[PDB]
Formats: structure tokens, sequence, C-alpha cells
């Protein structure tokens, strides 16, 4: 119903990522981590990045067993992460057993 | 037709213009680019004992290294997707590890 | 029960030369710009050797 | 004992380079590195062989795949020869003429980190 | 197919020397002495080599065959020098006379008869008032063929010698600005070959002070103290530099509009905060702006500012007026390892992972000289006390002395078994020390370029060195958490507890973890830094 | 005396909490409740389609709504007309003022990011996973954060030198360079991915609860 | 003059190639083994170089990933925990694998674990005579 | 223990041992290359063929299919345009379609995101359902107003520093190591900016021109 300006909205978006993590990462690049707006925006960008991967992984997990119901425990395996990650040029190849 | 760097620049953005040193550097980079690409294609041709440098060699090299796809040369060479199946021994050890984990 | 080992440091099967080419003895180049001049000079020295006989 | 042979190999390599101590999972990292490198090389060899219309792969395909990989990924700075040429072409230019200074002179302002964004407004 | 022998190397060296005609036609065992010189004779050598050739011929001269131009160039130059109303137009006036004489004389040797007469008519009437120069100006009038110039006596010394002129730097730049403005090639040829401009500048045992850092947690990387012993700076693995005041005063910044360690949005106002006197100083400051682990921080000679290098292949100058990065030097594509500043803050060099070192000036943001030749990473660098030679250590177990101004390797020592990590010159400019993973400390004799002394005893990597202001003692720090001072001067002793006996003076291995730095000061002072735990 | 050192502190000891997002936690709660309800529904429906086996379970329990969203669910009913809401330009948040965040080492930063990644995975729809997958996603996030901040560093330096920016500010530039369109896309992202998702979950929960109520005690 | 350099066995390379789905010959296995050993040693030298300039002896996973990044190679993710990962032998006694326990997400998602910040750095002066 | 401390260190394989051997042919006038550094222009289809054949020879081949020449010409132009785009992106705004397709490289539209008016205009003027001149003029005025740049400024031509920064940042536009490594070093040695004295002479010349104008 309302259409308040962006900075009014941003004060309501709470990020899952804590502020101290974003401060840690800002200090590496040489910035003083005191501005709340920058912390919020960086945390939100990271959250979006992770959320997209999670969505793709869950869809791939759904499609896996179709041929050959709703009540089941959804677990995450590497075979669900690999195609989702590959969308971003991340090639996951991990060994299984050593000798 | 004659071709100059500004002709390419216009395609990207008409209103920009470079200094002279940048013009020299870009041409030097183009020289190096050609010298590398042609050699790579020639080796790919040498691989299959062929006598002539066919275009499909250049297509393969450009696609694999520079991620470049020039569009107007047909589709005679597109690998058809396979199943990529695994072997007996592999599945055997995977089943063994699954068992050892179960109990 | 010993880790297999060799008597020499390993070497890569194929590596990355920087597009270099060796002109004569003990000299390498990377751009093909001295090709014309090297051909010219080689002929000059050939002839200058021929005449002394 | 507890460890497999590959872990011992990696530990021996770390010892060879002169590493006294280290975090444990480094060895797992190295194992994954080797596994990924080998698998990617084989996958590339498959493509290069199927390009040559022949049966199961052989030495030449693998060597070609390794060459293509090394032309891209495992890099290092150019050699001494090229650097000497560029150095020769660089050193010919003149150096500044010394003079008495009340402390070292900084470069001109237009090329220093002392310019505020022009969009921003200033206040008194 | 066998490794060559020691003598065979000398044999090949002699064969090379003979082929290139460096030595007489026999065994030059007499030769091999000229390995040093004094100031005046160095000046003589450089002056002889300066006039032993021409700096620019092929490009400095015009190629178009259009004799009409010689008039146009000189006419434009005269017009410009006339309407000018500057104090430079004065100082750059005397050049016209040699320019005219030499341009005319060169016209004579190649010019059809039409041009020379027009030339003489168009400008001759300005070299008359002076007496010393009216003679030759008139003499030229009767001159057509080359035999004129060779025959005549006054023309000769001009033809076979150069004319001298004296200028300030500002005046010479005044001429260069004009010369580059448009085609003035003929004049450039004359200046190159015949005229000789000359530009010059316009007008009772020792005591140890120790420092310890407590809360670092595997992040402290290096630290240093300024010459006037008032500041203490350190770098960290997490990119940041912290500064402490040794004295009782506090550190407070002054107004400054711009800071790079800060981010503003489009909706902000640049305002100098007034709620500031509330602070009125503090004992510590955090410098921010590198985006990678830091590896060196150095002070200027007069403690005015700070300079640092980082993993992000950048070098930054910090202003202690406001404790903010204000200059940024970008000249590398790989991480920079080391840094160093010249004795009077005239230059600074930097070693890098790219197998090379580079020379810089504090007033240009781009390198000036490049010293290629090492086979691997250049880990250490040090200036000479006179600021004219440069030593650099490398992982290839080699050390090279360079010629700063010219930029070529003048020496190459070998003998280390492992990579090198430190260097140090004695303030008398005679020796050069070096240490590395081999756990041996070698002093080299620069003049002869041969091993002079070897010291042993450390049991782990040596990572710092320094001389006393009288080349008395040399102090070293090792990875064994020890500090050992040494004496090389004739005073002998008998204390062979290990390999080195008479040089090892004192050892200090108190409660202390990894060491950081060692220095010396005016009177028997030896500052140390490092971390501890107890 | 040496002097001019650094006088120790008086509190120098015990070298703090961050408030979690409310709708994320409540959405995870609602997902658990919905799964529970579907299990009960299928068991009961199948058993009594075939035919305490006579005493069905019992009305479960709503997952108590948050302590903020609740109240927001005061008397002003913000859907009123002629209402304007704007940020006070004197406010600390708008001016971008605050206190430096708490420093913390890498050892603990990684734990906090690990927990955040677990929370995001749970919000997505998963409920368990393998240790390798989680420990790998943590490092992927690490890499992404490093690259984002480095882009920011370089843009800031370039602006500080040339004294101007391609976009209105550096943040817009960096958002453009990493695929995101503009900062104004975050509002749409939030709308679709969080608020509407929570509303959808609440509607589904109420509908399934009503079905269970109608089946436990027929009228 | 006699020296040694541990190298992986042909069997390990064949076992890796198996997962791909290719049966490898004899010469190829040794070729690949030597190549992989050379790359491992190069990467390890590069990693050690970064540690050399910090005055610390332990080598972290961050150093390895940094060296990989500068050499233009994708990084390895999932080993930055600073806690040991014990290995497990199977029943026969020749195959090993790492423990990978299933984890219930909602428990970690719903849990408060306040962290302890770090302490500030400070420097004490300490004179002595000798 | 120390003596056998540096015997198993790393020995990098010299990159020149695998250098290509160069053989001299007959020096003819017809056998010429025209490297683009010599002729300050892009090589035409015919000129490229001469050097393509010459290179092919040293590898034991006969000739080129003549479709390869077209592909190489197209690829060279494409690659140069990619580098130019990378350099341009760092000093001008642009738009995005489908998330990656950058077209309008002026600095005009760029609505400032912190204005309530900008927020409203973004929702409508951007999402257009996929134009009388008066309406278009009005909307163009609105877009220029929202941009926020009351007094826009411009940059000098593109110089060495811009190229250096662009190449350092993106680095995916030159995937091949050989091309990037050799040319980046060259670019470094051409960085330049006028020093104090040259700026002083610029000052003096400006005074002179102002005077002769009055």
């Amino acid at each position: 119903t309302p259409l308040v300006d962006f900075l009014m909205q941003l004060e309501d978006y709470t990020p899952t990522i804590p502020d101290a993590v974003t401060g840690y990462y800002l200090n590496r690049a040489g910035f003083e981590a005191s501005d709340p707006r920058i912390i919020r925006l960086i945390s939100l960008a990271a959250q979006k990045f992770i959320s997209d991967i999670a969505n793709d992984a869950l869809q791939h997990c759904k499609m896996k067993g179709t041929a050959s119901s709703k009540d089941r425990k959804y677990t995450l395996t590497m075979e669900d992460l690999t195609p989702a990650l590959s969308e971003y040029g991340i090639n996951v190849k991990k060994p299984h057993y050593f000798t | 037709t004659k071709k100059k760097l500004q002709d390419l620049v216009r395609e990207v953005d008409p209103n920009e213009q470079l200094d002279e040193d940048v013009e020299e550097m870009l041409l030097q980079i183009a020289d190096d680019f050609i010298e590398s690409v042609v050699t790579a294609a020639c080796q790919l041709a040498r691989h299959r004992k062929s006598s002539t440098l066919e275009v499909k060699d250049v297509q393969l090299h450009l696609e694999r290294q520079w991620n470049m796809w020039i569009p107007g040369f047909g589709s005679e060479e597109i690998r058809p997707y396979k199943k990529a199946c695994t072997t007996e021994a592999h599945k055997q050890r995977m089943a063994l590890i699954r068992k050892t984990t179960k109990k | 029960l010993d880790c297999h080992y060799s008597g020499h440091h390993p070497q890569p099967a194929s590596f990355c030369t920087f597009g270099s080419r060796q002109i004569g003895r003990g000299y390498y180049v990377f751009d093909s710009r001295w090709n014309r001049l090297r051909c010219a000079l080689n002929l000059m020295v050939e002839k200058h050797l021929n005449a002394q006989l | 004992k507890n460890a497999p042979r590959d872990a011992l190999v990696m530990a021996q390599i770390l010892k060879d380079m002169g590493i006294t101590e280290y975090e444990p999972r480094v060895i797992n990292q190295m194992l994954e590195f080797a596994f990924r490198y080998v698998t990617t090389i084989l996958d590339d060899a498959k493509i290069y062989s199927s390009h040559a219309k022949k049966p199961n792969v052989d030495a030449d395909d693998v060597r070609l795949a390794i060459q293509c990989r090394a032309d891209q990924s495992f890099t290092s700075p150019p050699p001494r020869d090229f650097l000497l040429d560029i150095a020769r072409q660089k050193n010919q230019t003149p150096l500044p003429l010394i003079k008495p200074y009340a402390g070292p002179r900084l470069p001109p302002d237009r090329y220093c980190l002392t310019a505020p964004n022009y969009r921003l407004k200033s206040l008194i | 197919m066998k490794r060559v022998r020691t003598e065979q190397i000398q044999m090949a060296v002699s064969c090379y020397l003979k082929r290139r005609q460096y030595v007489d036609s026999d065994g030059p065992l007499k030769q091999g002495l000229r390995l040093s010189q004094t100031a005046e004779e160095m000046a003589a050598n450089l002056t002889v080599q300066s006039e032993s050739g021409c700096a620019n011929i092929v490009s400095a001269a015009p190629c178009q065959a259009e004799p009409q131009q010689y008039e146009v160039q000189f006419g434009r130059l005269r017009n410009f020098l006339t309407d000018s109303d500057s104090q430079h137009s004065h100082e750059v006036m005397p050049l016209l006379y040699p320019l005219f004489v030499y341009l005319h004389l060169n016209l004579v040797q190649n010019s059809p008869k039409s041009t020379v007469e027009s030339f003489y008519s168009r400008f001759h009437g300005m070299f008359l008032q002076n007496a010393s120069q009216k003679d030759v100006i008139e003499q030229l009038q009767t001159t057509q063929t080359i035999q004129d110039i060779l025959s005549n006596f006054k023309l000769r010394a001009f033809l076979d010698n150069k004319y001298v002129v004296r200028l300030q730097e500002d005046s010479y730049n005044y001429l260069i600005r004009y010369l580059q403005s448009d085609n003035n090639t003929a004049l450039c040829k004359v200046l190159t070959l015949h005229i000789h401009l000359d530009v010059q500048p316009a007008k009772s045992l020792t005591t140890i002070c120790f420092y310890a850092f407590y809360n670092t947690e595997q992040l402290l990387n290096t630290a240093e103290i300024s010459p006037d012993s008032k500041l203490l700076a350190a770098g960290f693995d997490n990119s940041c530099i912290k500064l402490w005041s040794l004295r009782s005063k506090k550190l407070k910044s002054e107004p400054h509009q711009v800071d790079v360690s800060r981010i503003h949005l489009a909706c902000d106002i640049l305002e100098e905060e007034d709620d500031e006197d509330d602070n009125a100083g503090t004992e510590m400051k955090i410098l921010r702006g590198h985006c990678g682990p830091v590896y060196s921080t150095r002070f200027l000679a007069d403690s005015s500012g700070l300079l640092s290098c980082s993993e992000d292949m950048s070098i930054r100058y910090w202003d202690l007026g406001s404790f903010t990065n204000t200059v940024l030097y970008q000249g590398h594509a790989y991480p920079v390892w080391d840094l160093d500043i010249s004795p009077y803050s005239l230059y600074f060099a930097s070693g890098s992972h790219d197998r090379t070192a580079r020379l810089w000036s504090f007033d240009r943001t781009y390198p000036l000289r490049i010293y290629a030749g090492h086979l691997a990473d250049v880990d250490c660098v040090k200036f000479h006390p006179n600021s004219n030679y440069l030593a650099t250590g490398s992982t290839d177990k080699t050390v090279r002395l360079w010629s700063a101004q010219q930029g070529n390797s003048v020496r190459l020592f070998t003998g280390h078994r492992g990579p090198v990590l430190s260097l140090a010159f004695s303030p008398n400019g005679k020796y050069l020390a070096s240490a590395g993973e081999d756990q041996r400390l070698k002093l080299w004799d620069l003049a002869s370029g041969t091993l002079y002394k070897e010291l042993r005893g450390h049991t782990d990597n040596i990572t710092s060195l320094t001389f006393s202001p009288d080349s008395g003692l040399i102090a070293s720090a090792s990875m064994d958490n020890s500090v050992r001072v040494w004496d090389i001067r004739n005073t002998y002793c008998s204390a062979p507890a290990d390999g080195s006996s008479s040089e090892l003076v004192g050892v200090y291995t108190g409660q202390m973890s990894n060491v950081l730095s060692v220095q010396f000061m005016a009177c028997n002072l030896l500052l140390v830094t490092g971390i501890t735990q107890e | 005396x040496x002097x001019x050192x650094x006088x120790x502190x008086x509190x120098x000891x015990x070298x703090m909490l961050d408030i979690p997002s409310e709708p994320c936690s409540l959405t995870i709660h609602t997902i658990q409740l919905i799964q529970h309800n579907r299990r009960l529904r299928n068991l009961i429906a199948t058993a009594q389609a075939q035919n305490x086996x006579x005493x069905x379970x019992x009305x479960x329990x709503x997952x108590x709504x948050x302590x903020x969203x609740x109240x927001x669910x005061d008397c002003k009913n913000p859907n009123a007309p002629f209402q304007i809401r704007h940020s006070d330009p004197e406010s600390d948040f708008y001016r971008g003022k605050g206190e430096p965040v708490t420093e913390l080492s890498w050892h603990s930063c990684r734990q906090l990011l690990y927990q955040a990644v677990a929370t995001i995975l749970a919000h997505a729809g998963f409920d368990c996973a393998n240790e390798s997958v989680l420990e790998t996603l943590t490092d992927v996030a690490h890499e992404y954060c490093l690259k984002f901040t480095k882009l920011l560093r370089f843009a800031v330096d370039r602006e500080a030198r040339l004294g101007q920016t391609p976009f209105p500010d550096v943040m817009e530039q960096v958002f453009h360079e990493v695929g995101i369109g503009s900062v104004l896309s975050l509002q749409k992202f939030w709308q679709h991915r969080i608020k509407d998702y929570h509303s959808y979950m609440l509607q589904i929960s109420k509908q399934l609860s009503e079905e269970y109520e109608r089946i436990v005690n027929p009228e | 003059e006699e020296r040694r350099f541990v190298e992986i066995p042909r069997e390990s390379v064949r076992l890796m190639a198996e997962s791909t789905g290719l049966e490898l010959s004899d010469e190829v296995a040794a070729l690949l083994a030597e190549d992989v050993c050379y790359r491992l040693r190069e990467a390890t030298q590069n990693s050690s170089q970064f540690m050399k300039h910090t005055k610390r002896r332990k080598l972290t996973v961050e150093d390895f990933n940094r060296a990989l990044r500068w050499s233009s190679v994708e990084a390895v993710c999932g080993y930055g925990s600073q806690e040991a990962l014990p290995m497990r032998p199977a029943r026969e006694g020749e195959l090993y694998f790492p423990e990978d326990r299933e984890v219930n997400l909602v428990e970690l998602a719903l849990a408060t674990n306040i962290p302890k910040g770090c302490a500030e750095t400070a420097v004490r002066v300490h004179v002595s005579y000798l | 223990s120390v003596r056998q401390k540096f015997d198993h260190r790393f020995q990098p394989q010299n990159p020149l041992s695998g250098a290509q051997q160069f053989v001299a042919k007959d020096p003819q006038d017809d056998d010429d290359l025209k490297l683009c550094s010599h002729t300050m222009m892009l090589p035409t289809r015919g000129q490229l063929e001469g050097r393509m054949i010459v290179t092919a020879y040293e590898h034991g081949l006969d000739n080129v299919t003549e479709e390869a020449v077209s592909a190489v010409v197209y690829a060279v132009e494409n690659h140069l345009k990619d580098i130019l785009t990378s350099v341009v992106s760092r000093r001008k705004a642009y738009r995005l379609r489908d998330g990656h397709f950058k077209y309008a490289f002026g600095s005009n539209v760029t609505p400032q995101p912190y204005l309530k008016n900008s927020v409203v205009a973004y929702n409508n003027l951007i999402e257009s359902p996929p134009p009388p001149p008066d309406d278009a003029e009005q909307q163009a005025a609105l877009l220029l107003a929202c941009s926020g740049d009351t007094l826009p400024a411009s940059l000098p031509p593109v110089n060495m520093y811009d190229l250096f920064e662009a190449l350092q940042v993106h680095r995916e536009v030159i995937p091949t190591h050989t091309v990037y490594a050799l040319n980046i070093e060259r670019i470094i040695t051409k960085l330049w900016h006028p020093n104090h004295e040259e700026l002083q002479q610029d000052k003096v010349h400006r005074q002179r021109l102002a005077a002769k104008e009055g």
C-alpha cells in the first residue's frame, strides 16, 4: 500500500548475516566498519547470493526421483549442489575414497 | 575496405576516443592474439594427421579456450551429449562404503 | 611398505612456453619482428664469406 | 597405521619444502587438488580424442589436453629474457634533477588521492 | 657428458675476453686491478663516455627533402621569442646566434644556390651590434662551396667543435615546451649534433631497549621505529597498520576533506565535523586502505610520513598530518615483497614476486628504472649509504649489486646454500652483509667482490641485520628467538663455544617468542621488537 | 624511567548478541508445523479409510507469532490515505552514523557464517544435509564476500583519484558489476522471497489446521 | 649425490580415472603421475613463499588458497575449520574415507551462541642492561 | 642434519628448453607479413592469409581452407571489441537487459536510488510492456531530472592508466596467459603523467595566450 523511499525501507530489512561478519570482511579491504547502511547492503547481497543457490538445489532435488510422496525428509547431497554451483563457473569434483 | 581501431570503437561507443599510446598497445595485443590462435589451430590440425587447416579446428580452439562462438559457419561439429556412465568397480566400492556406513 | 620414489626430480609432460622462438645460438625472441632482418643479415654474411676465398 | 599412503606422500612433500608444522586439513585440501586436476585433464582428453575420430584415448590426446590446460591455468611470471628487453627500453628515459628540498616533494595534486566527488555537496 | 671443472670456467672466461678484445694479446695476469676509483676520476670517466657518441641521430633528424623549411622553422622561432614578455625569453635568447651560424653552415654543405642567399638576407641583420660576433657573421657572406668552410680558419673550430650555452632548468623546459609544440626537426638536429646546452639546478657496555606486543594472535607481521625515535608502526596479516606514540604526547589528526577508508552515498554532505575537540588526542591510530596482508612499513628520513607495501601489489604513502593514505604508486602486477628508502629520502625501491625490482621517486607515480636479471623472487633490497648502488637478495641464492642511475648489474656473489632474507651495508661503505635460510652470515668485500668473513652459530632462519654507526658491531636476529651481536674488528678473543669464536660477543635469548626487528641509534643503543607470552 | 608507555585498562577482561530476523525464524517454524500436520493427516485418513486407536491425537498448537510482527498485524492501520512516511535527514541511520562493530577473529567469524548458511538452508526448505556440503557452501560464501569487497576497494580508489564516479555512487557501480541490476532490485527481491513467502506459509498452515479440525471432531 | 622424491603410485591415478569411466593403459598412468607430482610441488613452493614473509611457522589453508589464486587456479572449498578430520578404514583394510555425518539443520538454525570478541593490542616497554 | 636441507627443494622447469627452433627461408620481396604494429590498421582478409600460410608452413601443412581466414578475422575484431567494452565500462554508466546485455553507454538515465521520486519512476519507466513525441519528450526530461547530475563533468581521452586498471580488474577478457603476461608488462612501462615543471610551463603558456588575447 505504501511506497516510502528506499532508505526508509532499508531500515526494516533485517539480514540473516550478522553485522560483525560484514565488518570483518570490510576491514580486510581497508574500510572503517561503522556505517550501518553499507553493512546492511553488503549482507543483503550475500544473502541473495546464497538464497539463489539454495532454491536451485531444492528444485534439482525435487526433480531427481520422478519416474520408476509429499511427506518426506528433504536432505542435501553433493549431487544436488554440483549442478546448482556450476551455474556460476564453480566446478566441484571431490574424491570419495583414498589409499 | 579499410579498417581502423576507431571503426571498432564506434560499434561500442561513438562518443569515446583514445590516446595514441593506447592505439599502439591495442594493435600490439592483436598481433599477439593472432600469433597464439593460429599456432593453436595448427597444432590441433597436426593432431589428426590432416593435410589442410580446416575451419573446424579454429572453431574447436576458440570454443574451448577463449569461449568464443562465431555464428555463421554451420553446425557440422557439435558433439552429441552422452550418458557418461560409470564402471563396475567404482559402483562396487561405493556400495561397499555405503554398507560399512550402514552398520 | 615403502613409498615409491624415483632418482630424479619430476618434469611436466607439457608446459607453457611464452610463444618464444630461438633465433640463432643463445638468443630468444617473442615477437616475430626480426624475421626479415635476420634473413637479410644471414645472406649478407654468407656472401661476405664466399668472397674471401 | 591410521593414515593411507597418499596422506604420507603429501606430508613428505610438505616436509621436503621445509614446512615444520601446519593445520591438519591442509592435506585433505591437497588431495582434493590432485583429484580435481586429474579428473579435468581426463575429461579434456576425451573431447580432444573424439575430435580425432578414434577409439579409446592414448598418450597424444592426454599430452594435448595438458598443453591446453597449462596455456591457461597453471601460470607464473614471464622469464628473464623478456624482462631484460622491456628494461632496456625503459631505462633510456631521464631521471629528475636533484635540488635542495625542505623534505621530499610529493607529486602534483591532480594525480593524488585528494579529490572529493563533485556530485556531493559541501556545507559550512 | 660430465660436469665442467673449476678451471674450465676461467678458460672459457679468458676465451671470451680475448675474442671480444678486452685484454692484450697475451696472458693479462698484470690486468685485473681497475676494480674501484675515486670521485674525481669517476667524473672523468663519465665525462669521457658522455662525449664518446651521439645520443640521437636516426630519429632526431628530418627525412623529408624540402629545403624551404629551414626558413620557416627559424622564422617561427624568432617570432615566438620576440613577442614573449617573460624572464625566460631573456635566458633563451643567446641560442639564436649558434643556431643561425650552424643552420647556414649545414645549408652550404647541401643546398642549391637559391636557398642560401634568401636565408642570409632574411635574418642576417641582428648579429651586428656585438663586436666579437660581427667578424664571422660578415665572413660567412663570402661562402658558397665546401672548400670555403675547410679553407677558412674561423669556420673550422665551429665545424669541428660544439658551442656552449648555459641555462637553468626552467629555461630549458621553456625551450622544450616550444620544441614539442610542432615540427621543429631541423632545429632538433642542430641542437643534437652541434650545440651543447648545459643545465644545472637553480638556486661502558651497550644497553638494549625492547618492545613486546601481547594481543596479536598470529597476525603481526613487521614493525619499525622512526629515526628520531618518536613513533612505532606495525603491519598485520589482516590488512591494517597501527601506529603508537613513544613519547608522552598524543596523536591527533587535523582537518581533511577526503578519506579513502570511507564510503559515501549519493545522498551525503561533505561537512567537517565540529564535535572533535572532545577527542583532543589519543595514543594509537589505525591506518586503513590496503586490501591484502602487509609486508613492510618504512619511515622517511625526517619522520614526516610513512610508506608501505602489501600483497595487493600496491605501495601507499601515509601522511602523518592526518594519518591517511594520500598517494598511491601502482607499478606491479604481482605481490610486492620488500621496500626500502634512500638515505636522504630521494628514492625508494621495491622487490616483487615478478622477479624484478623497480626504482621510484617520491614525486612521480610510476616506476623509473627496472633491474631485471634475477631468476626468481626478489625478497630483499637495500640502498647503499651514498645512495648510488643497490643490493637485492633472491630465492635463487644469489645477490646482485646494481648501478642506480644506469641500471645494470655490476656484481654477482654466489655461495649461499638457500634463499636469502636480509642485507646490510656498513656506514663506511666498504662491506655488505647477507643472511638466509642457510644459517650462515657472510660479509662481502665490495671492491674485490669476494668473501671477506663468515660467521656461524645461529640454528634457524636469520631474518634481520644491522650495523653500528661506526661499523663496529653487526647484530642479527634469527628464527630461534635469539639476538646475537658480533664484532669483526681486529680485537681477537678465545671463546670457541661453537664454530665462530672470537667474533661472537653477546647473546640474548630471554623470555621472547618470534623476533621482529633490530636497530641502532646514536650511542650504543639497540632497539628490538617482537612478541612474547608468559 | 622509561616512561610514556601504555597504561593498562581497568576493565581489560571478557573481550555481543545480534537480533535474528523474525519472519525467517517464524517461516522455519511454520514449515515444521505444516510437515507435522501432514503426517498426522495422512496417518489418520489412511487408518480410518481402512476401518489409542480410538483416540485421535489432538489439536497440535500454533507457533506463537513473533513479538513484533504480532503488534504490527498499533491502531493506525497503516493502509490509510493521505499518509506520507519519509526518513528524517537528521536521523543517525540516514546520516550513516554509528559505532565500529565488534572485532572478532577468523576462528569465530567462520562459525558465525556457518550458522548463517545453515539458517539460509533451513529457510530454503531443506532440514538436514551432509557436513561436506555445508562446510563447502561456507567457503563459497567466503570467496564471494572477498571479491565483493575488493571490487569496492578498487572503485573507491579510482573515485578518490579522478574525483567522480560513473554511477551516482560506488555502491551502485559494484552492484552493477556483480550481476545484480541495481540497489532498487533488493526491494522486489525482499517482497517476493520473504514477505510473500511468509504470508503463503501462514495461509497454508491455517488451511491445513482447519482441515484437521474438521476431521478430528465431525459436527 | 643420491636423492629421492616420493611419487604417487600408478594405482592411485588409475583409481581416480576409474570414477571418470575410463580404463587407462600403462605409460599414461606414469605420465599423469609425474605431471601431478610436479604441479603439487609447484603449488607447495608458492604457498610456502607467502608464509615466508609473516614470521610464523604453521601453514594455514588460507595460504594455500592465496597461492592458488595468484597462480590463476580455482580454489578449494571446505577445509577451513581449524579442527582435525579423522580418516576411517573400511572393513577389508585398504580403502579409507572421511567421516561425513548427517546434520539436522533446524537445531543449528534455532540456537543462540553469542561470540566473544577479541582484545585490543598493546605494547609494554622493557629495558635491560648487559 | 643441515647439509641435506636444500637438496629436495623445487626446481622449476625452464620455459625456454621447449622453445621453438627458427629456420631461415629465402629472403624474397613477396614473402612479407605486415604485422599490425607496422601498419597502424587492422589486417585485411588478404594480408592475414600471407602470415597464416607462413606460420602453417613451420608446422608441416599445405594451405588454409579459406574459411579459417574469415573466422580468424571475425574473432580478432570480436576480441578487440571485448577489450574496448571492458575499458569503457569503468568510466560510464550503462543499462542491462536480461541481466547481462549492456547497451546504452551514455551517462544519462541513472536514476539516483535515494529519492522518493526516483523510486516511483523506476517501477514504471523501467518495466515497459514488451510513443508520441510530446510524451517521449516529457519522459526524457523526467529521466534526466531523476539522474541527479545537475552539473555533469567529462573525462579526458582514454590513456594508459585506464587500460591498466581495466585489465587488472576484469582479467577474463584475456584468458590465455601468454597474451596477458607479455602485454601487461609492456603497458606498465608506458605509464606517464606530466611532472611539476611541465605544469609550470603550461601555466606560463596560458598566461601568454590570455595576454595576447587581453
